[PDB]
RNA sequence: GGAGAGUUUGAUCCUGGCUCAGGAUGAACGCUGGCGGCGUGCCUAAUACAUGCAAGUCGAGCGAACGGUGUUAGCGGCGGACGGGUGAGUAACACGUGGAUAACCUACCUAUAAGACUGGGAUAACUUCGGGAAACCGGAGCUAAUACCGGAUAAUAUUUUGAACCGCAUGGUUCAAAAGUGAAAGACGGUCUUGCUGUCACUUAUAGAUGGAUCCGCGCUGCAUUAGCUAGUUGGUAAGGUAACGGCUUACCAAGGCAACGAUGCAUAGCCGACCUGAGAGGGUGAUCGGCCACACUGGAACUGAGACACGGUCCAGACUCCUACGGGAGGCAGCAGUAGGGAAUCUUCCGCAAUGGGCGAAAGCCUGACGGAGCAACGCCGCGUGAGUGAGAAGGUCUUCGGAUCGUAAAACUCUGUUAUUAGGGAAGAACAUAUGUGUAAGUAACUGUGCACAUCUUGACGGUACCUAAUCAGAAAGCCACGGCUAACUACGUGCCAGCAGCCGCGGUAAUACGUAGGUGGCAAGCGUUAUCCGGAAUUAUUGGGCGUAAAGCGCGCGUAGGCGGUUUUUUAAGUCUGAUGUGAAAGCCCACGGCUCAACCGUGGAGGGUCAUUGGAAACUGGA
């Protein structure tokens, strides 16, 4: 078929994906992080928890994500 | 400085300031406002032809007070011995301080609009608005 | 429609064709589809043909058109004759 | 306005607007029929969902609604008979 | 593939700024000006616009009228959402790059299949009676269609029963198997049998192709002397709505959402390929060509349509302009020219659809300010001229230590040439076709006509009698600009006397000025040469590459401490960083290399290379990160 994008976070309110932007010119990494505001379904996973999620139609005006698997529990 | 101190504040460039500010300004008459152009010469009013002493150096040296197509007004230097400029003469204004003249920042230019060519010029003519004689 | 066509290139009064595959509704020197060949119909002897001929049938049984020239130029180079013989058999 | 065939279009725009408008009229009160007549089980509430799905894909075929739109309104009144 | 120099001192070494030598331009200005080729030419007022042209076409869909087979207005179809312009708005999924849609739409085109049955009623035109200055509007009748509308047939589309299999959650692909429900058109030909049949056209279904839409990762300017922002806001449920998902909208419920990783506000800006500069790292720009977006006097809407919320359409509101007979009417150059205005500054109210492309048409063809050309401008680049050979120190100018020196083999004189120029003679390519006419073949036919394909004949050039070529005649028409103290190539005389003037810097001029002005000579360039403006370089002068902080500018007066940054040794593990292959993509044009055509060169064309912090995927495990 063909792949959606998969992202691993900790729950921020119930996900935050903190990453690395390399800077242009100096070389250095610098951590930066991203919030997903993503679709639990049950409200099953809590707050500090680790979780896995894949990438969906828009579901709100925000909500683009789906929570599909949690990795670490709070 | 530390990488990280770069990173958090980048390096900065002084910022380059222009010679002749009175040419790279324009200005919209219908809507009263200043625009940035970068004109090569500007056109203006003789507003008080004179003349003006220097700052080591001793002359009278001729000058005219002009008022630019942008409404702002400089004093140009009227280079070359003699000149047929008056009040109300048409002229064109270039860049080009001349020292031991402070707040004389531009040129006026010879044989341009209502300024003449010098007189029995015979040497660099094209620097002073002189037709080639015979 | 989807049309085969020239694109004009070169310069003034030297003009060289590119054959291309394009959208009608593109401009003519602009946005393409696929090119597939060229022309050149001021050369010293021979019009310079340059076709390629897997490419031409593939639009043609596509539903793109050639243009009155081009249909020409696929002519002189057996392509036509190739559609045709391939569509009845 | 100024374009020979411009003006001519103002016309036929005008003749296909007045010919559209009857139509969705009348399919709108159809639809609106049938869908208050499945609401209360009426003895012909049968005739009037076919009715209502007549006009809808003659609109649809028209071209007064997209056939997204048909198929989307035809479930509406299909789900609930 | 990387150059420095001047300037702070009596002299010095540092530090440090300033200035200069280079490249470039949509340039402008001054002086000057021969030609050819190729390109480029409102950057300012998204200011206002006189006039002409920039979108029509189809009589083989239809009736009528006027003319003698033609044509006009009208109905109808298709086009007018393209092509062309502009960069105002926009800091945003607008754009670039990479993905997703199991949340999407798609006229014309192509392929396949099944069809194309049966009825009806309008109305423009038109005739007639009016009303209005006009724009135009009313009354009466009349009439056609591939216009419009009923009915029949057609399901893959909808509902329900389920089932099998599969995916990434919603779900998706089939298998059914019942119930509703949805079409269409003829024109011009052939054969004739009024039946069959060719082409184009029509309907439905399914694919392909094309075009469009939405979403997401990363990338995107300043100002913190802008720190709080949001209340459909953030999520949920339901309904409505859309091509489609969705606060897209509404109702109710909850109080969320964003922000120091810079929210928000203000200002600025269309973005990219590219372009200029630089050794590179970088810095600067978006005119021209191409992609994407946005806009069309300002603001708000919707209609038709496959597609528009539509530059040369409609409706409404506003500013402005124009006609009026005062009731009323009309308009939108940021299309091509052109005008006025603003400005330092930017062109013809040209020719043609011959070529390429586009719309309509069966075709002939018509339309096409796209486009192809011509005109103007040294605005740029490239090329060629303005003569060549021989010619011992003539005159004239300038200087002179009045011997001479120098302009100078320069001139004249003798011969030679004709690129150019003038006159005349010839004169390409760019043209491919289409139509028509013959034959042949393929499919189909009962057969033919026709259709597809092939060959042969026919017509067609705006530029333009242009490029080019040939002959004759004549050195005859065709050189200017800046500079010469040092940087920096090239010096003397006279005039002037801190005046007049020069000047990028150092500075020059106050009676013996290589710096002012002129003259002779010289230097640098040359159809150009200088000046100004602007950008990069020099500038290691924001220093990642590549700088500093005792006294030159620079260590907070000093603790405690939050975020962040960074972090000792070893083993196992992981695979985010790191490394190494594969695949896809990074358009075309451009730059660079190679080759080909332009007499050369510019330029043009062809084939490569390059350019990602790109994505997906397979390996490695030392280092950084995680366990
Ligand atoms: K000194
Ligand atoms: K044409
Ligand atoms: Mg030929
Ligand atoms: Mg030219
Ligand atoms: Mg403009
Ligand atoms: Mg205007
Ligand atoms: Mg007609
Ligand atoms: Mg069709
Ligand atoms: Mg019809
Ligand atoms: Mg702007
Ligand atoms: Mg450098
Ligand atoms: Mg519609
Ligand atoms: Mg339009
Ligand atoms: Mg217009
Ligand atoms: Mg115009
Ligand atoms: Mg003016
Ligand atoms: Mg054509
Ligand atoms: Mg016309
Ligand atoms: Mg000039
Ligand atoms: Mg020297
Ligand atoms: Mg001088
Ligand atoms: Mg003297
Ligand atoms: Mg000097
Ligand atoms: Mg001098
Ligand atoms: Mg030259
Ligand atoms: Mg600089
Ligand atoms: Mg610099
Ligand atoms: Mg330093
Ligand atoms: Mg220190
Ligand atoms: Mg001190
Ligand atoms: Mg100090
Ligand atoms: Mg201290
Ligand atoms: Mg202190
Ligand atoms: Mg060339």
């Amino acid at each position: 078929r063909n792949d959606r994008k998969v992202y691993v976070g900790k729950v921020v309110s119930d996900v935050l994906v903190e990453t690395y932007k390399t800077h242009k010119l100096y070389g250095k990494r610098v951590k930066y992080s991203k919030k997903y505001k993503t679709h639990d379904e049950n409200n099953s996973a809590k707050l500090g928890d680790i979780v896995k999620i894949q990438e969906t139609r828009p579901l709100s005006a925000t909500k683009r994500f789906r929570l599909v698997e949690i990795v670490e529990e709070s | 400085p530390t990488i990280n101190q770069l990173v958090r504040k980048p390096r900065q460039s002084k910022i380059k300031k222009s010679d002749s500010p009175a040419l790279n300004k324009g200005f919209n008459s219908k809507k009263k406002k200043f625009t940035d152009l970068n004109s090569p010469q500007k056109r203006g009013v003789c507003t008080r032809v004179g003349t003006m002493t220097p700052k080591p150096n001793s002359a009278l040296r001729k000058y005219a007070r002009v008022r630019l197509s942008n409404n702002i007004e400089i004093n140009a230097y009227i280079p070359g011995i003699g000149h047929n400029l008056q009040e109300h003469s048409v002229v064109l204004v270039r860049g080009g301080r001349v020292k031991d003249l402070p707040g004389v920042r531009y040129h006026i230019v010879r044989g341009a609009l209502d300024t003449s060519g010098v007189d029995g010029r015979r040497q660099g003519r094209s620097l002073y608005g002189t037709k080639k004689p015979k | 429609a989807v049309k085969i066509r020239l694109t004009r290139l070169g310069s003034k009064r030297n003009p060289f064709y590119r054959i291309v595959v394009a959208d009608a509704r593109s401009p003519r020197d602009g946005r393409i589809i696929e090119q597939i060949g060229t022309y050149n119909p001021t050369s010293a002897n021979a019009p310079e043909i340059k076709v390629d001929e897997a490419l031409a049938l593939k639009w043609l049984n596509d539903g793109a058109k050639p243009t009155d020239t081009v249909h020409n130029i696929l002519s002189k180079e057996g392509i036509m004759k190739k559609f045709d013989e391939q569509k009845k058999a | 306005a100024n374009i020979k065939s411009a003006i001519k279009r103002v016309k036929t725009t005008e003749k296909a607007e007045a010919r559209n408008i009857s139509q969705k009229s009348a399919m709108r009160t159809a639809v609106k029929n049938a869908k208050t007549a499945v609401s209360n089980n009426a003895d012909n509430k049968n005739e009037l969902v076919s009715l209502a799905v007549k006009l809808v894909d003659k609109a649809a075929q028209s071209n007064l609604i997209h056939s997204n739109k048909a198929d989307r309104i035809k479930s509406q009144l299909m789900t609930a008979n």
